[PDB]
């Protein structure tokens, strides 16, 4: 499906201002959002706060959008989480250097596609978890041995490429 | 060459978003200087998009998405975020006069646990006491013994309650530190 191939969507995003892209993105990730946000103990009217505000950023900051170093649900997440908590911050998570792609280029098309690969093997394994490690792995992202390395590595390998092009 | 990380467990916090901002400011600030911890956090980051796109959606009221698309629109050893809590150069920050040639500027944060940049002169060295809680310490320029070992540029140490304390900084060049206690 077209128009659920997320990176593609984020693309379009990046080079054309593209909205129908940004709403087929937001038909989709927007509700998987909230829903996440609430688990992690938002009040639902708070959570489609957010969630409306990750992906208006979702729009503005797509150009740090980084196929080979992540997925865009990832990504997205990453946007959600660096939201403000009042009890740990002022305004939001402190978070590292912008490392993007300048429209000048873009990660080799191998490099996404096993990037992709490694996350979906990712995916798969979080989901077979007998649901005592799914909930260690849960109770970690919402209050409080999985195959991260392979997708470490291909970060730590793509991560060296974005650093020879700059 | 980096050869001090932050711990599995501090990575796995600020991925998870739950981490005080102070801290949060220590650790972000070695992801930009050490490409490993970034790849580091990025698999972490990876389990979170993946609970993310395994969630029940929660439907949001309708004219949502048109609401939100009607408002779219169409130093280099002060680096990653500290940069935003200091301003031009290391120089002119505001710096506080304490035990000998040491320094301290304090960084305005949220949460409940302190940052601060320490300046110590080569040859001196911070004194310390085992805190309460932890306290994480990033050098980012010249370094300090710890016996334990060595801290230079972009190192970090994660100090825990059952310690003793005891770096003196190495001479050469004045040792700028990026610390955090709660
Ligand atoms: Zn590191």
């Amino acid at each position: 499906s077209d128009r659920t191939d997320w990176v593609a969507l984020m693309r379009a995003i990046r080079d054309h201002r593209d909205e129908a892209a940004f709403a087929e993105l937001f038909q989709h990730f927007a509700p998987k959002v909230k829903g996440f946000l609430m688990k992690s103990g938002s009040v639902a009217s708070q959570a489609e706060e957010c969630a409306q505000d990750v992906m208006a950023t979702v729009w503005q900051k797509a150009h740090l959008f980084d196929p080979s170093r992540a997925s865009v649900a990832t990504w997205i997440f990453t946007i959600a989480r660096n939201r403000r908590i009042d009890g740990l911050r002022k305004d939001r998570q402190p978070e590292p250097e912008d490392l993007f792609w300048g429209p000048d280029s873009e990660p080799d098309q191998a490099d996404v596609y096993e990037m992709q690969q490694e996350n979906a093997r990712l995916g798969r394994a979080i989901a077979r978890l007998p649901e005592a490690q799914r909930a260690l792995i849960e109770r970690a992202f919402f209050g409080d041995g999985l195959p991260l390395g392979t997708i470490k590595s291909r970060i730590r390998l793509a991560l060296d490429r974005l650093r020879q092009h700059m | 060459t980096i050869r001090h990380h932050v711990s599995d467990a501090l990575l796995t916090a600020y991925a998870a978003g739950t981490l005080s901002e102070a801290f949060s400011l220590v650790v972000a600030t070695h992801l930009s200087l050490c490409d490993e911890c970034r790849a580091r956090a990025g698999a972490l980051d990876a389990v979170g998009g993946s609970l993310m796109e395994e969630t029940a959606p929660v439907a949001l009221s309708e004219g949502s998405l048109a609401s939100v698309m009607a408002q779219l629109d169409r130093d280099p050893r002060a680096p990653a975020p500290l940069a935003d809590y200091v301003g031009r150069r290391l120089e002119d920050v505001r710096w506080r006069t304490l035990g000998g040639g040491v320094r301290q500027a304090i960084l305005p944060t949220g949460g409940e646990a302190i940052a601060r940049l320490l300046w110590i002169p080569g040859g001196q060295a911070v004194p310390d006491h085992g805190h309460r809680g932890l306290e994480l310490t990033l050098v980012l320029q010249g370094a300090f013994r710890d016996e334990t070992d060595r801290f230079g540029a972009g190192d970090i140490e994660i100090a825990d309650q059952e310690l003793e304390h005891t770096p003196v900084a190495e001479r050469g060049l004045d040792c700028i530190c990026l610390a955090a206690t709660d």
